[PDB]
């Protein structure tokens, strides 16, 4: 939960913060029924802790260090699904955690992960396999689909059916950045007027009297 | 003797390595000696089939070069040659189906060297099929022989796939020549089901195929798209991704930026959940996984879905290849099975051609609603009522196509009002998706702006008036007495409608029906009067604007 | 804290010397600045800090883009933040910034954010310097501070004229060779600016003669080798081999890869391994440009069928035509992969393997030991699956021996010394191998 909020949160030394955080629950990652929910929490707390995470033990030797430091936790990964290899489900879910714990290890660190990766694409299993591949695919193209149209379509009458949606729907805190994006994407097509016309006449429509007028 | 001694021979050569020496001299023989395949091949099988792994590897490398020949035994006709090439077909089947850890090694060799002779091909489809058919769907035989069909296509695509699909159409066209009440039944069920196997697995090679072919396998999706047992319907879905991925590569092809970008959002919109469901599947995460009964039982409105969004597919490609005839032919395959008495495939026909249709005529709603009052009379005496729920979605795409000053427009919203006097739940939202789009219709002609829709509905109904009084005094609506609340009385039924859309599709007819009757007058929408009144008070419940 | 006293030590940004307007003139020297390794915010907080003792007041800015590339830039959500961190004024009391050794790649940075650079466009206190001279109409010589390695590469220069630079639209260049670097700089370029492109000794990984009048050159990270034609070309390359030797003398002492995985998984039994496979390939293919016949697209949920092997043979062969490059690195990884498989996957790994085994030539034609070496590995390695593989082995004798049979010095020698089965299954498989 903490790293979902880790977006809100504040920290001094975040990287270095989550790096030991891995490093503590990976010792986890090993009655017999609750060490097996602890080792799914702790797996799925390493999928947290691992998103973005630049690894840092504690600069050639450092680059050096980082990729040993990879390989401790990938063959502990690596070992905790082999071993995969009521009951049922968890073993599933699990092994389905590790290898997402796994592919966000790779996605960060790919200039220590990708050889060592080549390993787990070689491995037996199969569900494994694919989904690491689809970790590949997420760096290959990362080092057009960017379709704002939608966003910019105008309905019969000019409606703007999306922007006036978004309006309508996207929660009061938000609401200072929205007019941001949408003020900047439709200058830059021209289109300025389009939405100016459209939400100031959705204000002097609502709007019960003169006096109340765009006042708030 | 021949063939049998010289595959000893070979056989026995390799068993050490001389492999390629063996394939020259087999190659070298099958040029020159041709009569010899006949009986070689026939004692190929039979040795590999005993023999070992190594040897069965050695085997097939020798095998290679001789199949060239075995078309030369069937363009005779008479059954003795073409019996035996069918046979050692059937045994290569069999040899393919039995050889597991071969498997890559027979289809890649003597599956693609039998892929490049076009001739064969339907003794060896037939073979396949044939095949396939000692168990249906779900046999071994059947699951292998589908995805051995990519190989067969791989050397000759266009012909081979020509072939699965024209015997997948030719299949269909069967069950109407001797129906049944429901499609699982049929006594071709288990050809098609087969052939919906072959298909998805081309599916993907059909990336070189779909050109010819996109209408024709559209026609397949229609009849298949939420069917039979969970894997067919898996299947059914991956077909169609497949399909559109192909349209957005073909080699052949030239599609726009937008016509691309229109496809690449059509893959992200089938891989939405809500379009499983339109495939009657449920409770899965991955088609895919599924694809390699809790029917639901088939909504129509699923189908007029997933037929729409093909249709945005095929028009949107349609503009950039102005030289192909897709959407004509994909009308002709629909209507004819539309039309057709066929009680499985007919309604699901129906919707798709009132979906596709660019144009109409007057001969075709009447035999629209000709099969509508056939399938009432068929309720006299399920399927019946699938059927009128698919006349009316028909009726309900087909009625904007219709010329402007035809009467049906005004006749239409009586069959509306009649289908919802059945009372079936489908049934009555498919009547008021008609009575929607009609009184869209209507108004898009202009026909309110000088007359009540009280007079222009009642004016078709004068000669028809000896029949409606019938119907009114066993409705227990009178529509002569005052018109508003008899058709208020019907939408009214609306309300209770299990379905939240339907509810809201009745309130937006309540309000389309109220700003008519006004519109006349040139009142306010919400002015009561004898006539606006009936309205105002049905949409008392559900509208904030008629309550203030 | 600690670690913002760093970027001071770093200098991407100082202070130095007053121009002949009599305004304090800064110095950003753009490829000092990583991008990752130094936090934006901190840099231009720096930067900040640097300023506010005089932005109230006119100030000039040089900015040495000497051997700016791809490591030294602003990410977008960082290049717009530059227009919104300082007060207006600031951006208005600069009246001079003056642009040194602007190269191809700022040039294609220019264009491809275009959208957050407009105000840049056309404006007249941007003044691209032509050369290390015209600096002096805009700063007095004892004034001009650009960091010393940024003035070494300007003397002691073998310059050639007039060359062409190929390319979709060849272009005019002058060749500049120092003691440890190269330098081409091009004729006017969009404002109109010369464009000064430098390559170090360290960074030019091959150079090679093409004709008596063309030679390329392969650079570090870039994938595609730079071409020139020139009448002198023989005198260029040996003075390049020259520099590149006195660098080396001095020093102390994927798409292969994932190619493979890709191909052999579209193999599988597995569905959504297949599906997963093939968006593998095709991101490899858009990554690096791959050239493929019956073309490859992107998609979720793509049911492809387990019986693809056709479809995968046709790929690798065209791809083995295509990108030649790969083939040593997907080989040697293909074999692997043969180690790992099961007899069908083994047997697919084979056929798709078997158009790459022709670039094998390629590898000893050239003279790198390294890659001698590796062909001689693969060949070791192929040799150890003809061994151990025994099931397949009639079958790799026919595909494998036969093709490689079409290097053989190596390929007998590595027979007979690894049989110095080993040497009963080298005897049997050189009947293939003769075949050739």
């Amino acid at each position: 939960v903490m790293m979902a909020r880790r977006d809100d949160l504040s920290f001094c030394q975040e990287m270095k913060f989550r790096n030991k955080m891995v490093e503590y629950l990976t010792d986890w990652v090993m009655v017999k029924c609750l060490t097996r929910d602890l080792d799914q929490a702790s797996m799925e707390a390493v999928v947290s802790l691992l998103a973005g995470l630049p690894l840092q033990p504690e600069g050639v030797e450092l680059m050096e260090a980082k990729s040993q430091l990879f390989l401790k936790y990938f063959t502990l990964f690596m070992n905790l699904l082999n071993d995969c290899s009521g009951m049922s489900r968890r073993l599933a879910s699990l092994r389905h955690c590790t290898v997402l714990a796994m592919s966000n290890l790779l996605n960060a660190n790919v200039d220590s992960g990708l050889m060592h990766s080549i390993g787990l694409g070689y491995h037996k299993d199969l569900q494994t396999r694919a989904t690491f591949m689809e970790v590949l695919t997420k760096i290959l193209q990362q080092g057009f689909e960017r379709l704002v149209e939608l966003v910019t379509m105008m309905g019969d009458q000019g409606e703007l059916p999306i922007a006036m949606a978004l309006a309508n729907v996207v929660p009061c805190s938000q609401w200072d950045e929205l007019a941001r994006v949408l003020v900047t994407l439709f200058d830059s097509r021209h289109l300025l007027y389009q939405l100016l016309w459209n939400m100031f006449s959705k204000e002097v429509e609502l709007a019960d009297s003169m006096q109340t007028l765009f006042r708030g | 003797v021949p063939g049998t001694l010289l595959n000893i021979a070979l056989l026995n050569l390799g068993s050490a390595n001389n492999t390629l020496f063996i394939v020259s001299i087999s190659k070298t023989l099958a040029a020159n000696e041709p009569h010899l395949t006949l009986e070689f091949l026939e004692e190929c099988i039979s040795g590999f089939s005993k023999s070992s792994i190594e040897l069965k590897h050695l085997c097939l490398e020798y095998m290679t070069p001789w199949l060239s020949n075995l078309v030369r035994f069937c363009k005779h006709n008479d059954d003795a040659k073409r019996q035996r090439v069918t046979a050692i077909l059937d045994k290569l089947i069999t040899m393919t189906i039995n050889e597991k850890q071969m498997y890559p090694s027979i289809q890649a060799k003597i599956w693609g060297s039998l892929g490049q002779i076009t001739d064969l091909l339907d003794v060896v489809l037939d073979s396949f099929i044939k095949t396939s058919a000692t168990g249906g769907l779900g046999s071994i035989k059947a699951e292998v022989m589908a995805d051995t069909a990519v190989a067969l296509a791989s050397g000759n695509v266009k012909l081979v796939s020509s072939k699965v699909i024209g015997r997948m159409c030719k299949i269909i066209d069967k069950t109407c020549l001797s129906p049944t009440p429901t499609l699982e039944q049929h006594l071709m069920w288990d050809d098609i089901a087969i052939l919906a196997r072959y298909m998805l697995m081309l599916s993907f090679n059909n990336s070189l195929d779909v050109a010819a072919h996109l209408p024709y396998l559209f026609h397949v999706v229609t009849f298949l798209v939420a069917t039979g047992p969970l894997s067919l319907r898996a299947s059914t879905h991956g077909l169609v991704i497949n399909i559109i991925h192909s349209l957005c590569t073909c080699s052949q092809l030239h599609f726009s930026e937008e016509t691309k970008q229109v496809l690449r959002l059509s893959l992200t919109e089938f891989s939405l959940p809500k379009f499983y469901l339109l495939f009657g599947i449920s409770k899965v995460k991955s088609a895919a996984v599924i694809a390699f009964y809790e029917r639901e039982t088939f909504a129509l409105t699923s189908l007029e879905t997933v037929t729409e969004a093909l249709l945005e597919i095929m028009e949107a490609c349609m503009r950039d290849i102005p030289t192909c005839k897709w959407l004509d032919q994909w009308t002709e395959l629909a209507q004819r099975f539309a039309f057709q008495y066929n009680p499985s495939l007919q309604p699901r026909a129906l919707v798709v051609f009132g979906c596709i249709s660019k144009r109409v005529s007057h001969g075709q709603i009447k035999q629209i609603i000709r099969i509508l009052s056939k399938a009432l009379e068929s309720c006299l005496k399920y399927n019946s009522q699938v059927l009128i729920e698919a006349t009316v979605i028909a009726l309900t795409k087909l009625q904007p196509l219709l010329n402007k000053d035809s009467p049906l427009h005004k006749a239409l919203f009586w069959v509306a009002v009649a289908v919802l006097q059945l009372d079936e739940v489908n049934l009555y939202s498919a009547g008021t998706a008609l009575l929607e789009q009609n009184l869209h219709t209507l108004d898009s002609l202009r026909i309110f702006n000088d007359k009540s829709p009280e007079e222009v509905f009642m004016a078709i109904r004068n000669p028809l008036e000896w029949h409606c009084k019938q119907m009114d005094h066993f409705v227990g609506l009178n529509f002569n007495s005052n018109f508003n609340f008899a058709l208020v009385g019907h939408l009214l039924k609306g309300y209770r409608h299990p379905s939240p859309a339907i509810v809201a599709r009745t309130v937006r007819i309540l309000h389309t029906l109220l700003t008519l009757v006004n519109k006349h007058r040139n009142c306010d929408k919400f002015e009561v009067n004898t006539q606006s009144v009936a309205y105002l008070a049905a949409l008392l419940t559900v509208s904030e604007e008629v309550r203030s | 804290k600690e670690e913002f006293k760093a970027l001071k030590t770093l200098s991407i940004f100082y202070q130095a010397g007053t121009s002949k307007a009599g305004n304090p003139i800064f110095y950003y020297v753009a490829r000092r600045f990583k991008t990752g390794q130094i936090n934006g915010d901190l840099l231009i907080y720096h930067v900040l800090l640097t300023l506010k003792p005089y932005y109230a007041k006119p100030y000039e800015i040089v900015v040495d883009l000497t051997h700016t590339g791809p490591s030294n830039r602003f990410k977008t959500d960082f290049l717009s933040k530059w227009f919104v961190v300082f007060p207006g004024f600031a951006y208005d009391n600069v009246s001079a910034v003056y642009i040194y050794n602007c190269n191809s790649w700022v040039r294609e940075y220019t264009k491809y954010h275009e959208r957050l650079l407009t105000g840049l466009k056309g404006s007249k206190r941007l003044v691209f310097i032509d050369c290390p001279g015209k600096l002096a109409e805009h700063i007095e010589h004892e004034q001009q501070k650009l960091p010393a390695a940024t003035l070494a590469l300007e003397e002691d220069l073998k310059v050639f004229h007039n060359a062409l630079k190929l390319a979709h639209k060849d272009t005019k260049v002058s060749i500049k060779v120092g003691s440890t670097a190269v330098q081409v700089t091009s004729a006017e370029r969009t404002q109109s600016v010369f464009l000064n492109d430098i390559y170090y000794a360290s960074e030019i990984e091959e150079i090679c003669l093409v004709d008596e009048n063309q030679f390329t050159l392969t650079i570090a990270n870039q994938g595609t080798p730079l071409t020139f034609m020139h009448q002198e070309c023989e005198a260029i390359v040996q003075s390049i081999i020259h520099i590149r030797t006195r660098w080396e003398l001095s020093q102390p002492d994927v798409p292969g890869t994932l190619l493979n995985i890709a191909l052999l998984n579209l193999g599988s039994s597995d569905p959504s391994l297949r599906s997963a496979a093939y968006n593998l390939l095709c991101a490899l293919t858009c990554t690096f440009n791959l050239k493929i016949e019956g073309q490859l697209l992107e998609t979720s949920g793509l049911c492809i069928p387990a019986n693809n092997t056709l479809f995968i043979v046709s790929i690798s062969k065209t791809l083995a035509a295509n990108e030649p490059h790969l083939t040593l690195e997907f080989l040697e990884e293909c074999i692997s992969g043969f180690s790992k498989s099961s007899i069908e996957l083994k047997h697919l790994c084979l056929e798709y393997m078997t158009p790459w085994l022709s670039n094998l030539v390629r590898f000893c034609k050239h003279n790198d030991d390294a890659k001698r070496q590796r062909v001689t590995a693969i060949l070791d390695k192929l040799i150890t699956m003809t061994i151990n593989e025994k099931q397949m082995y009639p079958s790799i004798q026919a595909k494998i021996w036969g093709s490689l049979g079409q290097l053989l010095d190596v390929v007998l020698d590595s027979f007979i010394k690894t049989s110095a089965i080993k040497a009963e299954v080298m005897a049997d498989t050189a009947v293939a191998l003769a075949s050739g």
